[PDB]
């Protein structure tokens, strides 16, 4: 087993969330949390609050409680929202308006302060376009769309500092930082794409694409352990990792999976373990490794269907144990992704990891959590 | 590799020191203009003239920064007989939002009638004092109580350092089990005089500073004093800046058992002396790892001396600022 | 002054009593600086123009 999750039932769809920070560094859940409608009512964001830690919570259901605490509602959906600083937040819509409120959390409640009211549109059409990705680090602010613009600014303003347009843009799905103004990104093309924040121009900066079956990759992130070292998703279930701040270079191609990565995000207090979610219909955590002979989390969940916790230890005596990773030539096996179900869930939209603690919210109407990702 | 110019700031006159953030970025330059200019590396790196306000009279020595856990504060020193002290504070609430910078005096020690030698802050360990050193002979320190409270400055000891203060230099010190400890390099001038480098520690049962030690030996007017730092290193070492250098190693050989403090034994080797500067070496700057120590004299050189798997000490540089250094170097035995 | 450990961790039992809570103390509190601010606060209360209370504790020190 691996710490049972509490679920509250609380009968609303969930689409995004993000911590309330505090910045600088340290450990503890955000109690504070604020959160975009998938469809809650209507599409909105809420504040809300969650008994951080099996420590001073084992309450208010079954292991504590996240409770609604106001709410300001949003045109178009709220696909993304990151925080610039302690208190100011910043959210897409899909009308194509970015929009960023400073919060009063003890007055609970929301303040309006900047609209960009033009964001990534389509051309020949004459229509509006949501945003793929916001990037904030603070102060300085970047958005980027379907198609392909590049939207450049200094906090506090309302109109537009700069966007890059090309003669050669495309279709964006995950981007992270390589550096503290380097930029990576993974593309609908099987396209890995480069910039830095302070030299740009006409067509992409960097541009990508080489064998070993270049799918559509919708999903990129940093690694726990290290930051320049990064992983993509995408199409053909295979993981691809890569060392850069300007050249590309494989650490691994795992066969993890034989479908698309919709979203993977990382494991804090195991920099180490990984996290994937799919509207294929499914969720898994994603472990070191595989095989049953460790602790399955290949198969762990599904109400029925448990297997986890194997083990068994060579003394390093007169026996040995190899593995993959000692292995460079690429094209590994799978890495040990299991699908967790409790007795039915719908589309999970919004998730987050925090040491060995976890919360997501989901159309499953429903929020889940545990203190502890194993036992 | 850059290459030197002489052209200097707006500065009118001698620029005495330049303080650097024990966090980064930031770095003050101290000078006889009598204004204090607070530049700041920008991300590009570029510093420019971002503060200057006026602090004392007369030749303002030494700029002392502390760690911000100390608050944004600084120490000053000179000609007016007394100390400065300035916390940089700013309005508003730091969240998205940078307001207006303000320069605060918290303190000025008076430190009687006597011009300050040298000043600065007290190590961690040891809670927070600050030590002021004067041609008196004296040595004052001061304390302030509470976290916001800052501006109010009481001696909470004196050492009487018989010759004139010139070189302070504090013990580091991390352990229960460990005291802390100061050496006071003099730069009075008596051939007569030895151990003109005194050496005082804080015996916590008596609850006050004994004299520990005097190098028997020393009759040059000192012109610094630097521990090594020394807080995994289970002994202590020295460089003493005057004519020539001094390098010695104290190692505890007895700890006592019931007679701990007043004097406790240490071997004390002279385990290097140079005259490579071949003049008068004003300074000795250390790594902060304690493992290297630089080397300043008239001749406008720096030497770069560092230990060996047998701990001992060699030139790893020498950098000329009245000519052109060469470049590499490497050998073995 | 004489005593140690068991001292100071008994001492604190009317330390507490006499409620002295106030000020920051460094490297955690010892009785020893307990002592002193409290007689130290004692004096700066209880004010006597002509030092008797000195007096009275430097005696009994010798």
């Amino acid at each position: 087993m691996a710490d049972k999750f509490a679920a509250k039932f609380v009968s609303h769809k969930i689409s995004r969330t993000r911590w309330r920070p505090v910045s600088a560094s340290s450990l503890q859940q955000p109690d504070v949390f604020a959160t975009g409608s998938w469809d809650n009512e209507e599409n909105k964001v809420c504040v809300w609050a969650t008994s951080d830690f099996g420590a001073t919570s084992l309450d208010e259901e079954y292991q504590g409680d996240p409770k609604q605490l106001c709410d300001i509602k949003h045109p178009g959906d709220v696909m993304d929202m990151q925080f610039l600083d302690k208190e100011r937040i910043v959210t897409g819509s899909s009308t194509g308006t970015v929009t960023i409120f400073r919060h009063h959390e003890n007055n609970q409640t929301l303040s309006v302060n900047q609209r960009w009211e033009q964001a990534h549109y389509h051309v020949g059409s004459n229509m509006r376009a949501p945003c793929t990705a916001i990037v904030c680090s603070s102060p300085e602010i970047v958005s980027v769309g379907e198609d392909g613009r590049i939207n450049c600014f200094r906090a506090e303003s309302r109109d537009v500092l700069r966007t890059i347009d090309d003669a050669d843009s495309s279709t964006m799905h995950g981007v992270t930082f390589l550096r503290t103004t380097e930029i990576l990104t993974v593309n609908s093309v099987g396209q890995l794409k480069l910039w830095d924040l302070r030299k740009q121009g006409n067509d992409p900066t960097q541009i990508f694409s080489v064998t070993g079956e270049r799918v559509p990759l919708h999903c990129v992130d940093r690694h726990p352990n290290q930051q320049h070292v990064v992983a993509t998703g995408g199409q053909d279930g295979m993981l691809c990792i890569w060392d850069v701040r300007h050249g590309k270079m494989p650490m691994s191609l795992l066969n993890a999976h034989e479908a698309e990565m919709w979203e993977v995000h990382f494991h804090p207090s195991n920099p180490d373990h990984l996290f994937t979610c799919s509207e294929d219909g499914s969720l898994w955590h994603w472990d070191a490794s595989a095989d049953s002979e460790k602790p399955t989390f290949l198969l762990g969940g599904r109400s029925t269907f448990n297997i986890s916790r194997s083990s068994i230890a060579p003394p390093n005596a007169n026996q040995s144990l190899a593995c993959a990773w000692l292995s460079t030539d690429p094209t590994k096996g799978q890495l040990e992704i299991t699908n967790l179900l409790p007795s039915s869930t719908l589309s999970v939209n919004s998730l987050d990891v925090l040491g060995q603690n976890l919360v997501c919210g989901t159309d499953a109407e429903a929020i889940y959590v545990t203190r502890r990702l194993f036992s | 590799m850059f290459v030197a110019r002489s052209i200097a700031a707006d500065h009118k006159d001698l620029i005495h020191d330049v303080s650097f953030d024990f966090h980064g970025r930031r770095m003050a330059t101290c000078s006889s203009d009598q204004s204090v200019k607070v530049w700041d590396k920008s991300e590009n790196g570029n510093w420019h003239c971002t503060a200057s306000w006026k602090t004392h009279s007369g030749s303002v020595w030494r700029v002392t920064w502390a760690h911000p856990e100390f608050g944004q504060v600084l120490a000053s020193c000179s000609f007016d007989r007394t100390a400065a002290v300035w916390e940089e504070i700013v309005g508003e609430s730091n969240d998205k939002l940078r307001g207006q910078s303000h320069w605060v005096k918290r303190t000025t020690l008076v430190d009687s009638r006597t011009s300050v030698t040298d000043v600065k802050f007290a190590p961690k360990h040891m809670g927070l004092m600050l030590a002021t050193c004067s041609a008196d002979g004296v040595v004052r320190i001061y304390e302030a109580p509470d976290v916001m409270n800052l501006s109010q400055w009481s001696l909470q000891h004196e050492i009487s350092c018989k010759l004139s203060c010139s070189c302070i230099s504090w013990n580091p010190s991390s352990s229960r089990a460990h005291s802390p400890m100061i050496a006071v390099g003099s730069d009075d001038s008596s051939p007569n005089i030895m151990g003109k480098v005194q050496i005082y520690e804080y015996n916590e049962n008596t609850r006050k500073y004994a004299k520990a030690e005097t190098l028997m030996s020393v009759s040059d007017p000192v012109h610094d004093i630097a521990f090594a730092p020394n807080l995994g290193r289970s002994f202590h070492i020295l460089a003493v800046a005057t004519k020539d250098v001094r390098i010695f190693t104290m190692k505890p050989l007895r700890k006592e058992l019931s007679s701990s403090g007043g004097v406790t034994k240490f071997e004390i080797h002279t385990v290097a002396q140079f005259d490579n500067h071949n003049s008068q070496v004003w300074r000795v700057s250390w790594n902060i790892t304690g493992t290297v120590l630089a080397s300043s004299g008239d001749d406008g050189t720096v030497r770069l001396w560092k230990a060996n798997y047998m701990d001992n000490w060699k030139c790893i540089g020498v950098l000329k600022g009245d000519g052109n250094p060469v470049g590499n170097s490497y050998q073995g035995f | 002054q004489q005593g140690g450990e068991a001292a100071q961790a008994e001492a604190w039992e009317w330390l507490a009593a006499n409620q002295l809570a106030t000020v920051i103390t460094t490297k955690e509190s010892s009785a020893t600086d307990e002592a002193w601010r409290l007689m130290i606060s004692y004096l700066d209360k209880y004010e006597s123009k002509n030092t008797l209370y000195h007096h009275c504790i430097i005696n009994k020190l010798l």
